[PDB]
């Protein structure tokens, strides 16, 4: 069923919207966890917390 | 707010002669020398019994009063001659109180007198006693007029009851001497046939009659409900008839006063109304979010009893969250505003809710954590802040 005929094949898809909205959430509080945290430390900086 | 402030210290004393006001640390001679508190609640008070005047005098008269003061003060304010009758524009008690003799023929001086004369508010105690005999309503409203703040209250006092056959009014002469008003009670026989029960508007609707006792019709009691006089209700009635009232009431300072009362009560029947109060779009959005704090604080009185999730998880997420997903909040659309307000004060109130340890459960605090992380407004027209400032509260 293989030597003389061919058909394409794709990638699996992720249409599920409980995975889409897990990734979707987590990139974004992990790129504003980065931007906060790359903001706080070039700069000036306060604590709650002493030498924190 | 005004009779906090008044039983707090001493009493706003609107016109005063000229001191006449001893109770409290200034002087009311001035302007300048009131407590901002005070003119606060200066303010207040004034406009409360200006409605209280149209309680007395209809809002028609009382328009009337008014355009009669505009006129006179628009005639003088277009002459030239200095002051012969540049004063017309000025405005008196007397000349009010003239204004309003004018307009309708009546007067309003004991009214004056009461409330503006006399600086204080009234406290009313009151409890019933059905006679099955005789069929008698027996109120028994006493006052406590021996506190700082508080006046005797003589005049007349409306009450409403609401009994098997519908509502109604009945208007009581509370006496120095009087502690006992009988008033008459009508039938039962709505609960002989299943009929529907007429409420205080012309509509009529179908109540669980199981919990009302066998022998009285009345489901509640409401002294002075039109909030005609200036007055601090504590009204004993019974659970199912503060739990009648939250429900099935067309009111909403009823509804309100009854979450209020249902506090001290906290049996599964009143978290049962509550919850149907909470799930009732149609109902006023203030006595849902008043519904949350207070289904809060039962559901922390009858911890040991409590069967299932937590208070008002199940129904956020039947609310306002994705049909397929229960944890996943719904993407914000609000374009409601009032399922806008009741979802920021949900997690509020759900955030009261404490173990039988006193530390706040840790299904609460993941539920108001996946609240704030799976939060996504980039698509209603509306911002978010004060949502997300009430997920930090």
């Amino acid at each position: 069923p293989h030597t003389y005929i061919k058909t394409p094949t794709y990638r699996e898809p992720v249409s599920d919207y409980q995975v889409l909205r897990e990734k979707a959430a987590s990139q974004r509080r992990d790129v504003e966890r980065a931007l906060t945290r790359f903001m706080a430390k070039t700069g000036e900086t306060q604590s709650l917390f002493k030498d924190d | 707010k005004i009779v906090a402030y008044e039983l707090k210290t001493g009493g706003v004393l609107l016109h005063p002669i000229f001191n006449p006001a001893s109770h409290l640390h200034f002087s009311i001679k001035h302007p300048h020398t009131l407590s901002w508190e005070y003119y606060s609640m200066f303010q207040c008070k004034a406009h409360l019994v200006m409605r209280l005047i149209e309680n007395r005098i209809s809002m028609e008269f009382m328009l009337q009063v008014f355009n009669k003061l505009l006129s006179l003060a628009s005639t003088a304010s277009s002459q030239k001659f200095q002051s012969h009758m540049w004063s017309q524009m000025l405005v008196s008690t007397s000349g009010f109180l003239k204004s309003i003799s004018n307009v309708s023929g009546k007067d309003i001086q004991p009214l004056i007198k009461q409330w503006v004369d006399q600086s204080g508010v009234v406290k009313f105690y009151g409890s019933f006693a059905f006679n099955r005999k005789r069929n008698v309503l027996e109120l028994e409203i006493k006052q406590d007029y021996t506190s700082p703040g508080t006046q005797k209250y003589v005049g007349p006092l409306k009450v409403t009851v609401q009994e098997l056959d519908g509502s109604f009014n009945h208007t009581l002469q509370i006496e120095e001497n009087s502690l006992k008003h009988d008033i008459p009670c009508h039938s039962k026989s709505r609960r002989n046939k299943k009929k529907k029960i007429p409420l205080m508007n012309g509509e009529e609707v179908d109540m669980d009659l199981s919990a009302m006792d066998a022998d009285s019709p009345l489901l509640w009691i409401r002294i002075d409900p039109d909030m005609s006089v200036l007055r601090k209700v504590e009204f004993e009635q019974a659970d199912f008839m503060w739990q009648y009232q939250l429900r099935y009431e067309r009111d909403v300072v009823a509804q309100q006063e009854s979450i209020l009362a249902l506090e001290k009560f906290p049996t599964p029947a009143s978290r049962l109304a509550l919850t149907d109060i909470l799930e009732q779009e149609q109902c006023f959005y203030r006595v849902r979010m008043s519904a949350c704090f207070c289904l809060a604080k039962i559901a922390n009185s009858m911890v040991s009893t409590w069967t299932g999730p937590p208070a008002m998880k199940s129904l956020f997420t039947r609310m306002f969250c994705c049909k397929s997903c229960p944890n996943i909040v719904k993407t914000n659309n609000f374009m409601s505003f009032q399922s806008y307000f009741l979802q920021k004060t949900m997690p509020v109130a759900m955030a009261l809710l404490r173990d039988v340890h006193n530390l706040c459960p840790k299904e609460v605090l993941t539920f108001i954590l996946d609240l704030i992380k799976y939060n996504d407004n980039r698509k209603n027209k509306f911002s978010d802040n004060y949502y997300r400032a009430e997920m930090i509260d």
